[PDB]
């Protein structure tokens, strides 16, 4: 705790309307997109949402890194903050931007004496300046987007939107590349309506443009369609409790609970997981080549590990490994369906929103259920709350597994994560009220 | 601009055409330069006369005697002349709540006398002026009901006959009033 | 719209064609009164100002003006009753009640004289035949 | 053998939606999500020629 | 390093896919594509031509876009046609033609003055008016006339006038004029008077005093005040039936009457039933029109506005049968839509299954649904109020132990007339032969409109009875209003 | 202590200096 004299956007006095959000909105989103398309002066990353090269090389990571630091450390109990005072969180949100910024110092300064722009003085004061004023600006803007002149928060409307972009970009490029045969675009829609146009053979056109084995074609832009109109479809679900007060009476609602329970979090931890164990097994079988465990628990060869832990637990690319050898499918999806689950259990368990906390929070607020007792509420929470999480967990697990099949134009993490960021808006304008 | 005699010492402004809210502060200004000169004590206490008073309830008595001997016209004279006097007369660094009750006081008898003689109008406007300074009394929402009655307007009178049975349902009088009011309005609109 | 210009006139004109003391204490007075009144008004409006703030039917600047005479009120009032010591000795713990007794005593009284004028606009609304003496001849 | 009995109790009690509603819905997550990638798609495609004159 | 098309062999198929991902789905799109009203003929047939043509003064695309196809597939079908080489589908003079710094200079031209004014101005424009609908001047004003407003002072329709001819959105539109103009264009607007050169201007200025009289309305139902608010809903009255404000005005309202002959003939006629009390050729006599024909049109007219009565009218709060001290009830009005010619039906003949509530969770979790399923409001009749109008109903409540409103206004739209149709005219009051007991009359047939207003403030603390007052004005037309108290019987 | 139009207004200046400090490079190679 200290005194700072930081630069701060402070928030509106009276709520903004729905008009102005939107705008702004998308103008601070046009800002930030612009941002990431300029490149330096003196020169000679699909997670974290950055691009090498251009003023946004370090994005939004320093931001990411400080909240992800902050949430652990108040998970772990150590800042011992009560919700009672006004002060302690203003203490807490400028202690967030009090790391950022020397997170961004420590970053641009690594960055500039390591990164492969030279060693030779000027122009390495402007650099740094650069990123430094990139990253402020990038942080002044999510802090407003936050403060209530946006939707929501920044980072995961500017995920959303680099998602939304590398989707088009991998139907609508016009990139074209030359080898041998000729010159074909990078696009789907594109190539297709060329092809057609083009080669005045339409039987035979369309089943090429249809298929193409080697690029981005029309039945992976049907199929992530489709399972975009089915995560649609599956956000509704929702289960309502029929609630109701004890203390104020005569205030009648329901308490929604909806099937993708989690915050899409616990599918990320494990794709990070099993990345991590794959790489991890593919450097201890190149560190020794023959062992009699190591060659059990992964073999490597043509790269791909075979006949290995490595080869059962890697992803499905298309249909043909899938009719290969059934076992191993049958155990990949086995695995990736019951640790997703178990993910979303823990979640749920870790994130605070346990049926006792739920329990806790009615008996504070006094509300009940409507047709059963207040010494029951935890009681009936034990049986909604578990079995709704996991079979939410299995049912994003599911979708993705089946995205990863069927070889849509992006996974299906991306997917259901954009979305889930653009319903939780429609969501909020359709319970506020507006245009 | 504005002048100041000298003889009598009241500020006049000499303008051609003068704003509502300056004349008022003119008048209030001259009323209390013509208090300070009558007032001798440079230290003067917020503490009523006493001689006025007494010149205001001979006034009132004089007024009063005349409903013993039953004339009913120059009895609302006396009181509204010492009414007058009250207002005029009197310093407004008086204690206030010592004025208010007094005027209040007069003011119901001046509103009996003026309602029983046959005037309604301004019996309407001196109950309406009584209610609206801060005294809300069953007693007064039936002389309004009446005088609206006497006067022909109908819902008015039905308004003011509904707040006054939502402060004390229990009036005999109340009720019979609001009976004729919706008979009247009945035949009124039907 | 207030008498506090009004006060410094009437001392501009004492300062030039020796006119009476008291009429200096009367306007005096007059200000003072004024000043209560006006304070009073904003402190039983504040609650209903920042409830239309709130509900964001007022604009942004209004609540920043209205915040702003808030405080020119109380400079205006001490200015006042720094005034008053200086024109009188010892008459400050005087001089504030008996400024809230005016106050009130004066809006009684533009109360009670405008029913003169009240009395005649119901008259030409509701359309009255009203003779001599107040009666009603239809 | 539970875990599949008490989730589809569950998908029974839920409330899915209804087409009246689910076609609001889809048309607003679509409206949005074609809103922000075309202006994606723009902003990374006229960027590339001005990157190119410029640098 | 890209390799743009030099022969233009691969841009044209790019802005052709381009063209086409915008003009099919328009194309697709254009292949593709509850109350009886009677006042909808009868106003036009009414109103002045001096205000017609007032009101009558003040695909393409899909065509050149698939022209646009139609040229680029003709020039590509015109068209002749190891290591990568990746490559550019924009135009090669587009980079390192003689036009090269033209599209950086517009760019940056595009970025720096076209963005930032644009914002600028949509900014300020957004910012200068209030949520209301009113711009920050005008609220301005308002407000600082209702602080330093003299409760001494009764309100009148030519004060809220004087009030309104400070309007910024006047100064706006006619940047010449002055407030005493605008102020005599509305009084003779009101008292039906010619402007003679800027009756375009008092049109436009009564047009647009609607949002500034329900703004006026919304501050001094903020600052507590009943009887401004009353004052504004009788001046919008006033406004929209051009007429000053009389105790016979009901009959004023008519379209066709003539004051100098009904004033100084009758004197005792002052409501719509009253007069409907005398038969079908007395009431032309003495409206002195004598024309059967033009008779006939007044005669729809008086017997076409809506009446409101009231039938059950109590509070109500969801999920219990009491109120209860620090609960939040609503209040529901039983109201019965009539006009002044039907007779008054009794409450006991109501079959109380109109009455009641639905017990049913999904019913009193929202209590509003079924209130907003209830069709629009017709046309109003204002033959002199330029724009067309419907109807509205503001609802505002205030407490009877002071006198003071205590929320909002509530403005109600949806309401059902059956009751005012033509097929129900055997209901008639000069034939006082006991229509209850007639062969067309049905209980069922008569629809009952419900109106419910939110409290917005929870019941008190304490035990006992509270009264309030509800006011359910019109905003049309000068008919019966309700005003009626009520109390919540806290009991806990 | 920010206004939203300022964060925007110093943004944009931010992204003209650099593209302008880009092109008086460029124009300067090629010219000298």
């Amino acid at each position: 705790p200290f005194e700072s004299f930081l630069p701060e956007v402070i928030a509106p006095e009276r709520k903004v309307p729905y008009n102005q959000k939107l705008i702004w909105t998308g103008v601070s989103l046009l800002i930030f997109l612009i941002l990431g398309q300029i490149p330096l002066y003196g020169i000679v990353r699909a997670m974290l949402a950055s691009n090498r090269g251009t003023l946004l090389e370090l994005g939004v990571s320093p931001i990411i890194t400080s909240s992800l630091i902050f949430q652990f450390l108040q998970g772990t109990q150590l800042l011992q903050i009560r919700p009672e005072s006004k002060q302690d969180r203003e203490l807490f949100q400028i202690a967030q931007k009090v790391c950022a910024i020397i997170l961004i110092l420590g970053q641009a300064l690594v960055v500039v004496m390591t990164g492969n722009y030279g060693a030779p003085l000027p122009i390495c004061l402007l650099l740094i300046f650069q990123l430094m004023f990139a990253s402020l600006i990038v942080m002044l803007l999510d802090e407003l987007l936050s403060k209530g002149y946006g939707l929501g928060s920044g980072i995961s409307l500017f995920i959303a939107t680099n998602i939304a972009e590398q989707i088009f970009w991998r139907a609508f490029a016009p990139t074209t590349v030359n080898s041998g045969r000729g010159k074909e675009f990078e696009g789907a829609v594109i190539a297709f309506f060329h092809l057609l146009a083009v080669r005045k053979d339409k039987k035979r056109a369309l089943v090429e443009a249809f298929y193409r084995t080697n690029l981005p074609n029309m039945f992976q832009v049907l199929m992530t369609v489709a399972i975009f109109l089915f995560v649609l479809y599956l956000q509704g679900f929702r289960y309502e409790l029929p609630i109701r007060s004890t203390k104020v009476r005569g205030q009648i609602g329901i308490y929604p609970i909806k099937l993708f329970y989690t915050s899409n979090t616990p599918i990320i931890l494990q794709s990070a997981l099993t990345s991590n164990i794959f790489l991890i097994s593919q450097i201890l079988f190149q560190k020794y080549p023959t062992n009699p465990l190591i060659r059990l628990i992964g073999v490597w060869g043509i790269q791909m590990a075979l006949s290995g832990l490595a080869y059962y637990i890697q992803p499905l690319m298309s249909l043909s490994e899938a009719l290969l050898d059934p076992i191993k499918t049958i155990v990949y999806i086995t695995f990736v369906l019951g640790s997703c689950a178990v993910f979303s259990k823990t979640w749920i368990e870790i994130s605070g929103t346990s049926p006792r906390d739920i329990a806790k929070q009615f008996k504070d607020q006094g509300m009940v259920i409507n047709g059963k007792r207040e010494t029951s509420i935890y009681r009936e929470l034990k049986k909604i709350i578990p079995t709704a999480a996991a079979f939410g967990g299995a049912t994003i697990g599911a979708l993705s597994v089946g995205s990863d099949l069927l070889g849509t134009l992006g996974s299906g993490a991306s997917i259901l994560l954009a979305t889930t960021t653009i319903y939780g808006y429609y969501e909020a304008a359709a319970k506020e009220g507006g245009f | 601009t504005l002048e100041y005699n000298a003889n009598s010492k009241l500020i006049t402004a000499s303008d051609a055409v003068v704003a509502l809210s300056t004349e008022t502060n003119i008048d209030q200004i001259n009323v209390l330069t013509t208090s300070l000169i009558g007032e001798t004590n440079p230290n003067f206490t917020p503490q009523p006369n006493e001689a006025l008073s007494k010149m205001i309830k001979g006034l009132f008595e004089s007024g009063m005697k005349n409903l013993q001997q039953k004339k009913l016209n120059e009895a609302l004279k006396n009181v509204s002349l010492a009414i007058e006097m009250a207002q005029r007369k009197r310093a407004p660094w008086e204690a206030f709540a010592i004025q208010l009750p007094e005027l209040h006081f007069m003011l119901r008898s001046k509103i009996d006398l003026c309602l029983i003689l046959g005037k309604h109008l301004e019996a309407l406007q001196d109950l309406d002026f009584l209610l609206g300074t801060g005294l809300i009394q069953p007693d007064v929402f039936v002389r309004k009901a009446d005088c609206l009655l006497k006067l022909r307007q109908w819902e008015e009178a039905r308004a003011t006959c509904e707040r006054g049975l939502a402060l004390a349902p229990e009036d005999m009088k109340l009720r019979a009033l609001l009976i004729e009011t919706a008979r009247n309005l009945a035949e009124y609109n039907g | 719209n207030d008498a506090h210009d009004l006060y410094f006139q009437i001392k501009e004109m004492s300062e030039n064609e020796k006119i009476h003391e008291k009429v200096l204490k009367a306007a005096l007075l007059n200000r003072g009164a004024e000043s209560v009144r006006r304070s009073l008004k904003l402190k039983e409006l504040a609650p209903q100002i920042n409830l239309l703030y709130k509900n964001g039917s007022i604009g942004e600047d209004y609540w920043k003006r209205f915040e702003t005479e808030v405080k020119l009120i109380e400079l205006e009032f001490k200015d006042t009753l720094q005034e008053a010591e200086r024109l009188q000795p010892g008459w400050v713990q005087l001089f504030v009640m008996v400024c809230k007794e005016i106050c009130f005593n004066q809006a009684l009284s533009r109360r009670y004289q405008s029913i003169l004028k009240r009395k005649e606009v119901c008259i030409k609304e509701w359309e009255l035949k009203i003779n001599n003496d107040g009666r009603l001849v239809n | 053998v539970e875990f599949v009995r008490e989730g589809t109790q569950f998908l029974a009690k839920c409330k899915k939606p209804d087409l009246k509603e689910y076609t609001k819905i889809v048309k607003a997550v679509g409206i949005g999500f074609i809103a922000v990638g075309i202006i994606g798609y723009a902003i990374k495609l006229i960027h590339i020629p001005i990157r190119y004159v410029i640098v | 390093n890209y390799e743009y098309d030099e022969a233009s062999e691969t841009w044209p198929s790019f802005i052709l896919t381009g063209l086409l991902m915008v003009v099919g789905p328009m194309t697709l799109l254009q292949i593709y594509q509850f109350n009886e009203e009677v006042f909808k003929n009868l106003n036009e047939e009414y109103t002045s031509d001096e205000i017609k043509q007032f009101r009558r003064k003040f695909n393409i695309i899909i065509i050149v876009g698939w022209i646009l196809v139609a040229i680029l597939l003709q020039r590509i079908n015109s068209n002749d046609a190891q290591s990568t080489s990746h490559g550019i589908a924009l135009p090669r003079f587009l980079v390192d033609g003689s036009a090269s710094p033209l599209l950086v200079v517009c760019y940056v031209a595009l970025l720096g003055l076209i963005l930032p004014y644009f914002v600028s101005r949509w900014w300020a424009r957004t910012q200068s008016y209030t949520k209301k609908g009113i711009h920050n001047v005008t609220a301005s004003n308002f407000v600082s006339n209702l602080v330093n407003y003299k409760p001494s002072e009764i309100v009148t329709t030519d004060l809220i006038l004087h009030w309104l001819s400070f309007a910024h959105e006047f100064k706006q539109f006619f940047p010449d004029l002055q407030p005493t103009d605008f102020e005599k264009l509305l009084q003779d607007h009101i008292n039906r008077r010619d402007s003679g050169k800027l009756n375009n201007a008092k049109f436009r200025i009564v047009a647009k005093c609607h949002s500034l009289l329900h703004g006026l309305l919304d501050i001094a139902c903020g600052f507590r005040n009943l009887d401004i608010a009353l004052g504004a809903i009788n001046t919008f009255k006033c406004i929209v039936q051009a007429v000053p404000l009389t105790p016979n005005c009901q009959i004023l309202q008519l379209p066709n009457v003539d004051k100098e002959h009904f004033i100084t003939k009758t004197g005792d006629i002052h409501t719509l039933g009253k007069l409907f009390t005398l038969e079908d050729a007395k009431i032309g006599e003495v409206l002195g029109i004598k024309d059967q024909a033009k008779l006939n049109e007044t005669l729809r007219v008086a017997s076409h506005i809506p009446n409101l009565k009231i039938i059950k009218a109590d509070f109500l709060v969801p999920g219990e049968n009491q109120v209860t001290p620090s609960s939040t009830p609503y209040i529901s009005l039983k109201v019965l839509v009539r006009s002044a010619k039907q007779p008054l039906i009794p409450t006991s003949l109501i079959p109380e299954e109109n009455l009641t509530e639905p017990q049913d969770f999904e019913s009193q979790r929202d209590p509003f649904a079924m209130m907003s399923k209830q069709p629009l409001v017709p046309y109003s009749f204002a033959p002199f109020f330029p724009t067309k109008r419907r109807g509205s109903w503001c609802c505002l409540v205030s407490s009877q132990k002071d006198g003071k409103i205590l929320q909002t206004p509530i403005i109600i739209e949806k309401l059902s007339y059956k009751n005012l149709n033509d097929d129900k005219d055997f209901f008639d009051k000069r034939i006082k032969m006991d229509l209850t007991k007639h062969e067309k009359f049905d209980i069922n047939d008569w629809e009952i409109g419900t109106i419910k207003i939110p409290l917005g403030q929870p019941a008190p603390e304490t035990v006992g009875d509270f009264f309030f007052r509800v006011i359910v004005k019109s905003t049309d037309y000068f008919t019966t209003d309700l005003d009626i108290t009520m109390n919540m019987k806290v009991r806990d | 202590r920010v206004d939203p139009l300022v964060v925007l207004f110093l943004a944009v200046g931010f992204i003209f200096s650099v593209v302008a400090l880009h092109v008086i490079s460029k124009v300067a190679g090629k010219l000298f």
